[PDB]
RNA sequence: CACCAUGUUCAA
RNA sequence: GCGCGGAUAGCUCAGUCGGUAGAGCAGGGGAUUGAAAAUCCCCGUGUCCUUGGUUCGAUUCCGAGUCCGCGCACCA
RNA sequence: UGCCAUUUGUACACACCGCCCGUCGUUGUUUCCGAUGAUGGUGCAAUACAGGUGAUCGGACGAAAGUUCACCGAUAUUUCUUCAAUAGAGGAAGCAAAAGUCGUAACAAGGUAGCUGUAGGUGAACCUGCAGCUGGAUCAUUU
RNA sequence: AAGUGUGGAGAUCGAAGAUGAUUAGAGACCAUUGUAGUCCACACUGCAAACGAUGACACCCAUGAAUUGGGGAU
RNA sequence: GAUUAGGGUUCGAUUCCGGAGAGGGAGCCUGAGAAAUAGCUACCACUUCUACGGAGGGCAGCAGGCGCGCAAAUUGCCCAAUGUCAAAACAAAACGAUGAGGCAGCGAAAAGAAAUAGAGUUUUCAAUGGGGGAUAUUUAAACCCAUCCAAUAUCGAGUAACAAUUGGAGGACAAGUCUGGUGCCAGCACCCGCGGUAAUUCCAGCUCCAAAAGCGUAUAUUA
């Protein structure tokens, strides 16, 4: 009862659950990025909505204000750090132009497809969740892992994975047992 | 011709609004106690009751059927009400002297369309769910 | 008479429904692979009628 | 300026 | 308390003063209607308290007796 | 008897074979009145009064038992007040339901123009008297 | 306006009521009547389509006939 | 807290702060502090043991129990941590008490992350969880998670049967002029409406749509 650990909600369901324009865009986003459900889109809506709302508050504030120099250089920093904005985009008006496919390109499911470690985007989500990709010699099993810019150089196969330098996986190993009893 | 300004006219505006909120049938129902003392459920939902008798309530014009519904007497306050039994069949799952779990249906106690004067609904009979008996997920005890 | 329905006629149509059984039909993929199956048919395999029915007695 | 009342239930 | 009285289909009910049964509704099916309502036709149908005396035979006669109403009573 | 055009009124729209009002019957519901019946708390203040506290005496063995008085006061009982619930012969009002009865009040100058107020009459819509109104069937006729 | 109380008045119209008639019925319209009322005094009531279905007080606001009362020029 | 452009409209028994109460109502003692209730005295309402003389009760503490309801868990393990008390550091024959408080069991209140497959030429190749288990690790002890199937030496997917559901398909509102049945019946339908023998709406089969380890419904409440 006396537990003060915090928790909040990360996604929000849309108003108007049957919009034929919206339902067609989100089925493209579930196909082009290999997503499980519409809720994984909807947290990328709320992630980007909160960036689009704070950056629109800071432009109400003048320049050489304390809450715009601090904390406006923080939101441009995390866009440059996670690959949301390339380094030319530094004016804070580019956060207001970010889209949901700009955030979905930074998921570990997408880079493992774009770096070339997997044939399809549904090949990438299997290999993450089946413990094959290490970001910095750290096995990451989360597909919604947002990859930073500095982490792109070091994505490879895991050192414990059978595809890397680890022991052979199940279908070879249970076949290597069946050839052993004979 | 409507309202008053004046920088010191707030007591007039506070009194003016508190009387005109009583004309709002949502504000008046949320702030008077005839709302719950006459509600057959005690200002709550899903009250239990005992089935007394089966009624066939004929539908309103332009429809024409008889709606299969039971009259139940609630346990929490002993109020006799008539409640509808939803689905094809389903008075075959209700006998007299059965405990039934009765919710409203729809419109905050305002008699969903065809059925005249019935504003409650059977949810669960003999502590097993009535829609589970229809789809034959499970069957009645005893 | 005035009324043509009775409490004795309860469940008339559901009793005389002819009781067809469901067929075998191997399982569809679940979860992320079912969204892959939705996307490939409505986009990659080219008004757009999502459930077009074969011609019946209306023409 | 005599009298001149009424047409069942849904539906098209 | 005595007397006058009435019981015939699921119900309701008319009777030749002493020879065996009338309808109607409720029911099941048709005609009708765009489907109904009404409407018309056709279909199930009443051992008549219990019975005696038994007219060739008691429903119809008379008297006994369940049923259910009605006329009328301590004595100054 | 019908048809065509114009004007005007309409609550009509499968369109006057239209729409529609009240009483009365049948069924179901929620209120209200009503002799009478009755329940749970408050407040008011009236006595009775358990205990204790303080005081006064007491003094078995300094100090227990016990006196007496004052005070705080539970509880009991009664008196009205007040709030919230509740049974009732009978008498009503309202509402809701497929096609029962009686008329026809309103909508057209709805066949007595409608309607407001009031007063009295009537099975029932309603009629009648008086003064208003047009939301009228007239924006108009001693220049 | 109807209504009420107490006094007057009481011509005419006239709720109630009564007779005629119309009608399937007529408790209505129409005809003949006729009570309360109508009218006055003093009390009471305070219920209107009490309307312009338009709260009061200021401000600004284009045009052409008129009209009522006051004032000023000819 | 919920919702909110702005102004607002609501909820706050509930973890922190304060106030109040310990079955109702009093009155006290002791103490620095109580009008204390796992203190006392009394009455009222219930109430347990008795050998009838008498003696006791107070879970709005934690587990539980019966009722009441639409409605809420284990008569669990431990002081290892956080603290409190105190004659008290720990250790040494020699472990202070703690239903405070942790820990675990139940637990779709609500929240995070996430499987139910991938890849290729009928036909194969790779995967790794769910799950079984340890030289062990966690833990106060277990559990969980995490790590692991040799380090000389560790089990395992194919219908991957290890099988996704809940509500819909006239309109709003995304998705069938499909087939069978019933015939203003049965039922559906929040609202509009469906159903009267060719039902886009009922009962079903197919096929689709939506959200998805979730999804209907009811009552409050904000937009
Ligand atoms: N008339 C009855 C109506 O029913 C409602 O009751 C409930 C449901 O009908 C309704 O459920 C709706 C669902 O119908 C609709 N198809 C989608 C919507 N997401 C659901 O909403 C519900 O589910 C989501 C989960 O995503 C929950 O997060 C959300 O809080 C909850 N409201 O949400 C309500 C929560 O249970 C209203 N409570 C009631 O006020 C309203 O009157
Ligand atoms: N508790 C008082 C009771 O009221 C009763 O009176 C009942 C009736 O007099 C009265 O009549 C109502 C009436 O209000 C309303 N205007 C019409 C409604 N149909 C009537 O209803 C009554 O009559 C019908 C029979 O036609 C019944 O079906 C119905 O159940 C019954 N309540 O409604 C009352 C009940 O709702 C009886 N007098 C008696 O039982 C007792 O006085
Ligand atoms: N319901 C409350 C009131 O009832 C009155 O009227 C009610 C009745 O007098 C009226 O009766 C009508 C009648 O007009 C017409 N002449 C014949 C019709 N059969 C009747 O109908 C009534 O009875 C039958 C059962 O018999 C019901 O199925 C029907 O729904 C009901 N309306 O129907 C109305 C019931 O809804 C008032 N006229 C009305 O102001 C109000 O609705
Ligand atoms: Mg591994
Ligand atoms: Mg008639
Ligand atoms: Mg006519
Ligand atoms: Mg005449
Ligand atoms: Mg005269
Ligand atoms: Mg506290
Ligand atoms: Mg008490
Ligand atoms: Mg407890
Ligand atoms: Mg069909
Ligand atoms: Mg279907």
């Amino acid at each position: 009862m006396r537990n003060y650990n915090n928790f909040n909600r990360v996604w929000k369901a849309p108003r108007r659950p049957f919009e034929k324009e919206r339902l067609d865009r989100e089925m493209k986003l579930c196909g082009q990025y290999g997503l499980r459900c519409k809720r994984e889109i909807w947290r990328v809506n709320m992630t980007l909505s909160k960036m689009r709302r704070t950056a629109r508050l800071l432009l109400t504030l003048p320049e050489n204000h304390p809450r715009r120099l601090l904390e406006g250089s923080a939101i441009m920093r995390r866009c440059h750090e996670y690959g949301f904005l390339d380094e030319e985009k530094d004016k804070l008006d580019y956060v207001l132009s970010l889209t949901v496919p700009d955030i979905l390109e930074r998921r570990l499911q997408t880079i493992v497809f774009k770096a070339g470690l997997a044939k399809s985007v549904h090949h990438a989500r299997v290999l993450i969740q089946q413990r094959h990709i290490a970001v910095a010699k750290q096995i990451v099993t989360i597909p919604s892992f947002i990859v930073r810019v500095s982490s792109e150089r070091h994505i490879a196969f895991a050192d414990a994975s059978p595809f890397g330098n680890g022991r052979p996986g199940r279908v070879k190993r249970v076949r290597a047992k069946a050839a052993k009893r004979h | 011709m409507t309202k008053t300004n004046g920088q010191n006219a707030a007591r007039k505006l506070v009194r003016l609004r508190r009387r005109n909120r009583w004309a709002d049938k949502g504000w008046k129902r949320a702030h008077t106690f005839a709302a719950k003392k006459a509600n057959p459920f005690g200002g709550s939902s899903h009250a239990k009751g005992i089935v007394l008798e089966k009624i066939g309530v004929g539908a309103k014009q332009p429809n024409s059927a008889i709606r299969k519904c039971v009259r139940v007497q609630l346990i929490k306050n002993d109020k006799k009400i008539i409640a509808f039994v939803p689905n094809d069949g389903c008075l075959h799952f209700i006998e007299e002297n059965d405990e039934v779990l009765v919710s409203g249906f729809g419109r905050s106690g305002h008699a969903v369309g065809d059925i005249p004067g019935v504003r409650f609904k059977i949810v669960k009979v003999s502590s097993v769910g009535l829609y589970a008996l229809y789809r034959q997920k499970k069957e009645k005890p005893r | 008479g005035k009324i043509h329905g009775s409490l004795a006629r309860a469940g008339k149509v559901k009793n005389q429904t002819p009781k067809v059984a469901k067929q075998e039909k191997p399982k569809q993929p679940r979860g992320r692979a079912l969204k892959r199956l939705k996307y490939t048919r409505r986009f990659l395999s080219k008004k757009v009628h999502m459930n077009k029915q074969p011609p019946g007695k209306a023409g």
